[PDB]
């Protein structure tokens, strides 16, 4: 309403710029200095905002951070905080430097994540360790770690209680020979003093997330128990009991392959990461990485497969290569035939120098069935999502007959009457079933057999059924991806 | 078209031409490019070029029904008739300025009694200028403006016969030095040269220098300046003249200490000096490719700088109003081209790559031909086998 | 050098929302502006994010030139801006999205306005701001209408190889 | 549109020149015209005929003189029992009477003066006003040949001083020793070219020009007068011998054999790298240019020698140019 | 034409040739104007000039049904020989000078007796004074 | 090697990664104008699975025709068969000669690079 503007149009913009169509849900935990209440859902808006409402290097601060590098925008973030457990013990690690400076150099080091990587220049020859340890003083407040600067020695403290802080490597340079001079005769040593002690075991989630629907779930912790409850959750959230609020889960597993592949508990409704035991990230940085990937920022469309070096590629971690694979060959396979996602480089390199990180191969872990037998209904992670398409989809068709007049004993439809029976209901049916082959389904075995549709008079006894009910029973099939073919070869010295 | 939702009059154009509205019946449109196929003798293989965007061509037919058609009819065409070009609303193409070429008014009292027929053929028309056309040249920069505005400065306050007669010998010997920098600058460049014309430049420079009275005169003095830095300048291209040129502003950084209009016809010398080097300095500049765009705006504020320095020093107490205009414009016209040649020469832009990679397959990637890696050597440090995880390369303009 | 080369800074950009809404019995509207940003010690200054949404701001709130009618104009309201007389890129600045007539149904109006719409905006990608601009209008009854505008920006640094277009230049606001 | 040519003929417009044509060339004398007129006839009808041999001429383009006569030196009428009857006329500059007409000099031999104080009492027997820019050289013996064209002598006379002759558009005569350094457009490829045609060929150049001749000084004879006045001028240019040798028709000089000698020099350079332009739609001849063919990597500035407009019945407005340097 | 109430007879003039009446069965012509289009090398931009109208053209045919034809078609081709141009009014383009360039006039004896068609090619042409300018 | 080997990937608009953008970077010293590796596994899932196949088939002996034009062997030809869901063949030809001409009167050309007599 513009007075002094034009006649024909008033343009009049909304005040805001998004369409939140998918949401993401973050769980993890926080520290003291956290403003933002406990056990309640609320919306992340930008980066600016963090730190203070989620406290100063937390590991929802450090998840959350690598969710927005990935997912720019397109998709809708929510956190639900922590805290941590009433007798947690803080994890502490010692780095102690040893012998003089004799020459002028720097001193560079890598952990947890090429974002918290440091690089000062010893000042001069024939400085102590004293002088030196000054690395303190460089290492960037958003570290998860405390350090303290003790007299020749640092003190690492984890900032959250309980197990997650027991994932360490250290790639360092002042051991070899490297152009950017170091500082002859100086050494460093890695040592653990004190694990982790207790993790918290939230299982009120049908208070705080109650009726809401979301999209991806993702959890930045390594407790079986913690991650149990999640799945259980999901599981209702997908039960016939009531109404549906389709989602997917996140988590990982770290360990030797004798610990990881007793974590397999047939959980159709989580995307369990396999992590070796020497992984030079830490660990939930990876997993959050991938769970924001794969949120709508990539699946818009139910039927893409987050693999490959172009689509499942977590561009957002940066970590030198090993000097091993990691995880041997003869153990991907067994990893992959069992239920799990496995990641690896994108692209070979010089060992030592910087890479990144990409998926294999985008599986749930699911394996068996109901009744015991082996298939592979929803060992693809696409196949979930093509499910909770399919199910709404069908629904909002299925809306036109609501209140339409049906006639069951008398299929003769007088002039002018506007209704329907049963076979003019089946043949509608299957004209959209056939119509989505392509985008939904694939072609169907037998369409004549696996759609029926039959009135509740007709599976209840006399008198027991009510009238205008109906019930609907269908199969289908998903797009196939992949095929097999013999290349039987015939290299034949000539004869007609 | 498909589905029975169609509303021709929602996805068609009402026709026009300048203004005059008007009902079409058709419309077609000629494209194309202008290509100069050529074929061997006795070979196995064909070529082929470019040579530019065919010129379009438009058709419409327009029918009339309403009562005193020929009235609509015969007062049309006396708009097709007009001159010059004007607005067509293609019903398809949108709008476009076109220019009627022939029409075909057909018409009949007894076989088709009523209704009026016109075919007409368009054709595109864009307005040009008339002298020719008319371009500018971002290129090269213009140097006969500052050196003549210097000219007239030098020429302004240097003057020996009048300075008082006790520091004449004190101004004569400084302008013998300024000249000594030039010489010894042109003998390094061209260490390696024996042509017939090498022998004669520098008997020159040694006859000027010897004789005792060629300093006397302000138009001497300027010419030998002004002449001696053209052999400079022409000795060498490209980077050979960088430090050459340097040190001479260095030389020419100094202040006389003198007093009164003494210390004027001094620093005279100092200031003509520094800006002619610094604009020669800009010129060998753009005889090379800017390696990195930082690198090549790094060199760009060194020169603005020094610029800057001298307008300040011409406009301390209006010393030389003038002159100081000519350097502030200089300076914008210099910025005009080197900002260019940084950001647009090769249009270099970063690329982040998923980890370190040799240079071979780095070239190959970006552009398609492993050939081209001996261009990423000077623009990213790392050895040949570690390049990255970031690189700087060229735009593919395919 | 430090790998950040690109010098390139922003300027000030219009932003929605700048001066709060107008509210009325109607519905409520925004109020575009230019936005204060202040320190903790006075030192007010103007903000300079998301510069392709400004950009298109400028785009629709602007009269350009109206076309000839063979009655003529005021010339305080011929629109148009002075300013495009020195360009070289051979257009003309504003939107004409006001300048629609009712003609026929309703219907018929409509879609001529996304017709305008979709030629004004059009600008964007010939600067090179962005790499495709589309427009979904939808009519759902005679008072509650709706249009959305999507504009496809790109990343500042290349990470894709073998694009079937170009990479847009004035990529460096990435958006 | 505004017209971008117009034509006088004495005072009168022409409103029915269905074409014309207009060159002016640094290598001659004077320009030319050439402008084709529909005529009509009825008969057992009165006509009137014109058919003026002879009467001043003008030529402007988009507003600005570009062609002085004098005008109307030659009348045609073409005629045909088909297509249709016509007309012709032409034109040249205002000394199109020293290239016609035979030099009555008072007395037929100079005693001892300068060249620009010959050119005036041969020219200003026909009022024609000279436009003197060069640089005045004097000579002890000027005997100008009994009976031999003006346009004989005077470029004759120039061409050992290396003095280009030229007609300029206002109808004076200008001799000059370079360009006129009117700076004009950069004709860039891609943007207005509608063709080009370079070259380069061997067959005119040389490396090392010679030039000998005998003295005529007031008192010089033997040594100094036969064998010592000889120079050699070279190009270095082309990096091959051909080796070429020229005799001087005047009182040898050594200044005078160098002058000579260079004006060879620009001449073989100029014809060794001719190109040509077409620029489309319609200011003066030794302007400076810039041009662009990156194919045949043309960077260098350039200086018009020749210029031309041309149109049509048709529509075809061009125009050519004919570079040098 | 829209509406059943049209009047041939009253849209249509009576054609004519220098004062000689005849039925015309048909009515064009010709209009354009000269263009120099022009599209340079290498580049993307063309350009165009305008320069001069262009020279019209009608063209009409003629039907002759009265009986003994043969002596006013026979006549008429009289008129379109004699020499110099003359005043046409052509059906819907109004009264103009022209001067006849060509006529074909077809006739038989046993495909078609009783029936002469004539088709013509006329130039517009305005007088010119004739010392050229 | 020319089957277990993936080719230039074609232009898409979108674009690929530079890691695996395909093909081999020693192609651009070769002066046959040709291209190494195969493109056999860019099919993509159209239609219904015998369309699929076709194609399938279709870059298959695209692909392998390489081999006459290095002159390895005079012919090739691929034969497949589809008999259901999961069970497909596929039988690849590949045409030989002699070390030493024998026969005489060839409508065609003897391959040369027959060296390898095979």
């Amino acid at each position: 309403a513009l007075s002094d503007g034009f006649v024909r149009l008033c343009i009049d913009p909304s005040l805001n710029f998004f369409g939140e169509g998918c949401k993401i849900l973050v769980e993890g935990q926080i520290t003291d200095d956290a403003t933002a209440a406990e056990n309640v859902v609320t919306c992340v808006n930008s980066e600016l905002d963090l730190v203070e409402r989620f406290g100063q290097g937390s590991v929802l601060t450090e998840s959350l951070r690598k969710v927005f590098c990935m997912c720019k925008s397109g998709v809708s973030v929510y956190a639900l905080p922590r805290a941590d457990a009433a007798a947690a013990v803080s994890a502490v690690y010692t780095l102690t430097v040893t012998g003089t400076a004799l020459t002028d150099g720097r001193v560079q080091l890598y952990m947890g994540e090429a974002e918290y990587s440091l690089d000062i220049g010893v000042d001069e020859g024939d400085t102590p360790t004293q002088i030196a340890a000054k690395i303190v003083a460089a290492i960037s407040p958003d570290f998860p770690y405390e350090a303290t600067a003790a007299a020749g020695v640092i003190t690492l403290t984890a900032r959250n209680g309980g197990t997650i802080g027991n994932h360490l490597s250290v790639i360092y340079t002042n051991l070899g020979s490297c152009t950017s001079v170091t500082p002859e005769g100086v050494t460093v040593a890695f040592a653990q003093t004190t694990p982790g002690s207790v993790n918290p075991e939230p299982n009120d989630y049908a208070s705080v997330v109650n009726e809401c629907c979301f999209a991806v779930y993702v959890l930045s912790s390594d407790d079986t128990d913690w991650q149990e409850n999640l799945r259980d959750w999901i599981r209702s959230a997908w039960d016939c009991s009531k109404p549906q609020c389709f989602g997917h889960g996140y988590v990982f597993n770290k360990g030797t392959l004798g610990q990881v592949l007793a974590d397999g508990d047939n959980s159709a409704e989580l995307s369990r990461l396999a992590l070796p035991t020497t992984y030079p990230v830490l660990p939930y940085l990876t997993n959050a990485a991938y769970g924001a990937l794969s949120a709508c920022s990539t699946c818009e469309n139910p039927e893409l497969n987050v693999q490959g070096q172009t689509y499942g590629l977590l561009s957002c971690i940066n970590m030198p290569e090993s000097c091993t694979p990691g995880w041997e060959f003869t153990e991907v396979t067994q990893l992959q035939n069992n239920g799990f996602v496995v990641s690896g480089p994108a692209t070979t390199s010089g060992q030592g120098n910087f890479t990144s990180p990409y998926i294999y191969n985008d599986v749930t872990n699911y394996l068996r069935d109901e009744k015991n037998r082996p298939n592979a209904t929803f060992r693809d992670a696409s196949s979930r999502r093509l499910a909770a398409a399919t199910g709404v989809a069908l629904a909002t068709f299925l809306q036109q007959f609501n209140g339409l007049a049906v006639f069951t004993k008398n299929t003769n439809i007088k002039t002018g009457i506007i209704g329907t029976n049963l076979r003019l209901m089946l043949g509608k049916i299957r004209k959209w079933a056939s119509d989505n082959v392509g985008v939904l389904f694939s072609e169907f075995d037998n369409i004549n057999e696996d759609i029926q549709l039959v009135s509740d008079f007709d599976v209840q006894p006399k008198c027991v059924g009510q009238p205008g009910v109906f019930h609907l029973n269908m199969r289908y099939r998903p797009p196939v991806r992949g095929a097999r073919i013999n290349v039987n070869l015939v290299p034949a010295l000539f004869d007609n | 078209m498909a589905g029975p939702c169609y509303n021709p009059n929602e996805h068609y154009l009402p026709a026009s031409f300048k203004g005059v509205p008007f009902d079409a019946d058709s419309s077609d449109s000629e494209h194309g490019r202008n290509g100069a196929e050529a074929e061997f003798v006795f070979g196995e293989r064909t070529g082929y070029a470019d040579l530019g965007i065919k010129i379009r061509s438009y058709s419409i037919r327009a029918r009339f029904q309403t009562n005193d058609h020929v009235a609509l009819s015969n007062a049309f065409i006396a708009v097709l008739e007009s001159t010059g070009p004007g607005l067509l609303v293609h019903p398809t193409r949108g709008p476009v300025m076109a220019a009627c070429r022939s029409a075909r008014v057909t018409d009949s009292k007894v076989d088709a009694a009523g209704v009026t027929y016109i075919d007409i053929d368009f054709v595109e028309a864009n307005d040009t200028v008339t002298g020719f056309g008319l371009v500018g040249s971002l290129i090269a920069l213009a140097l006969s403006p500052i050196i003549t505005a210097t000219e007239e400065s030098f020429k302004r306050y240097y003057s020996p016969e009048n300075v008082r007669y006790y520091n004449s010998e004190t101004v004569i010997a400084t302008m013998a030095e300024a000249v000594q920098q030039v010489q010894t600058g042109y003998l390094a460049l061209s260490g390696n040269d024996t042509s017939q014309e090498k022998w004669t430049i520098v008997r020159d420079f040694r006859n000027v220098l010897i004789d005792e009275f060629t300093f006397f005169d302000p138009a001497n003095s300027w010419n030998v300046l002004r002449n001696g830095f053209s052999y400079l300048d022409s000795a060498a291209v490209g980077q050979d003249k960088f430090t050459i040129l340097r040190n001479i502003i260095n030389w020419s950084s100094s202040h006389s200490e003198l007093d009164g209009e003494s210390a004027d016809a001094q620093n005279a010398i100092f200031s003509a000096v520094r800006v002619l080097a610094t604009a020669y300095l800009s010129k060998a500049y753009m005889e090379t490719v800017a390696s990195t765009v930082n690198e090549g705006l790094a060199q760009y504020d060194q020169i603005a700088a020094i610029l800057e320095q001298e307008a300040q020093i011409a406009q301390e107490d209006c010393h030389d109003n003038e002159f100081f205009l000519s350097i502030r414009e200089f300076s914008v016209s210099v910025a005009r081209v080197m900002v260019n040649r940084a950001y647009n020469s090769p249009a270099l832009i970063v690329y982040s790559f998923p980890g370190t990679m040799h240079s071979l397959v780095v070239a190959w990637e970006i552009f398609g031909d492993a050939k081209r890696s001996r261009e990423l050597e000077g623009r990213n440090t790392g050895a040949p086998w570690a390049i990255g995880p970031k690189v700087i390369a060229e735009r593919v303009r395919a | 050098n430090f790998e950040t080369a690109d010098r390139r800074k922003r300027f000030w950009t219009t932003q929605v929302a700048a001066c709060g809404q107008s509210s009325d019995d109607c519905g409520d509207c925004a109020r575009p502006g230019l936005q204060l940003l202040c320190n903790g010690e006075g030192r007010i200054t103007i903000a300079t994010d998301n510069y392709v949404a400004g950009l298109a701001l400028n785009i629709l709130l602007t009269d350009a030139s109206k076309a000839d009618t063979g009655c003529g104009w005021t010339p305080g309201n011929r629109g148009g801006f002075w300013g495009d007389s020195f360009r070289s890129d051979n257009m003309r600045s504003g939107s004409k999205i006001r300048q629609v007539t009712a003609r026929g149904s309703m219907r018929e109006t409509v879609a001529l306005i996304r017709a305008y719409a979709i030629d004004d905006l059009k600008k964007l990608v010939a600067y090179g701001v962005a790499k495709s601009v589309d427009v979904d209008l939808t009519y759902q009854g005679s008072n509650k209408i709706d249009m959305t505008i999507m504009i496809q920006g790109v990343d500042g640094n290349e990470s894709r190889v073998g694009l079937t277009g170009e990479r847009i230049a004035n990529a460096w606001v990435w958006s | 549109m505004i017209k971008p040519m117009r034509i006088f003929i004495g005072g009168e417009e022409l409103e029915t020149y269905t074409s014309a044509r207009l060159q002016r060339t640094k290598k001659q004398l004077t320009g030319s015209l050439t402008v084709e007129i529909f005529l009509n006839y009825v008969p057992s009808k009165p006509v009137i005929v014109n058919a003026v041999r002879g009467k001043e001429i003008l030529v402007y383009v988009m507003g600005e003189l570009a062609f002085t006569g004098e005008g109307g030196s030659d009348v045609t009428v073409n005629f045909a029992k088909g297509q249709g009857y016509s007309v012709t006329l032409t034109a040249r500059g205002r000394t199109k009477y020293l290239v016609d007409s035979s030099h009555s000099h008072p007395t037929g031999s100079f005693k001892d003066t300068s060249d620009r104080k010959v050119i005036e009492a041969l020219v200003k027997e026909h009022k024609v006003v000279l436009d003197w820019q060069g640089t005045e050289v004097k000579e002890p013996k000027i005997t100008l040949r009994d009976g031999n064209r003006i346009f004989n002598e005077i470029f004759e006379r120039c061409n050992q001083n290396c003095h280009f002759a030229y007609e300029t558009r206002d109808g004076k005569l200008l001799v000059t020793d370079g360009t006129t350094g009117v700076v004009g457009e950069d004709i860039v490829l891609g943007q207005n070219i509608l063709d080009f045609s370079a070259e380069q060929s061997e067959d005119r150049a040389n490396s090392e020009i010679t030039v000998k001749g005998h003295r005529v000084a007031k008192d010089v004879w033997g040594k100094n007068a036969i064998v010592q006045p000889v120079q050699s001028v070279a190009d270095s240019w082309v990096g091959a011998n051909i080796p070429l040798t020229i005799q001087h028709y005047g009182d040898a000089t050594n200044e005078s054999l160098q002058r000579r000698a260079k004006f060879e020099a620009d001449r073989r350079a100029a014809e060794s790298k001719s190109v040509n332009v077409t620029v489309f739609h319609v200011w003066d001849i030794g302007n400076i240019h810039y041009v662009e063919i990156p194919p045949e990597g043309i960077f260098d500035v350039m200086e018009c020698v020749s210029l031309t407009y041309s149109v049509d019945a048709k529509s075809t407005l061009e125009t050519q140019l004919e570079l040098a340097p």
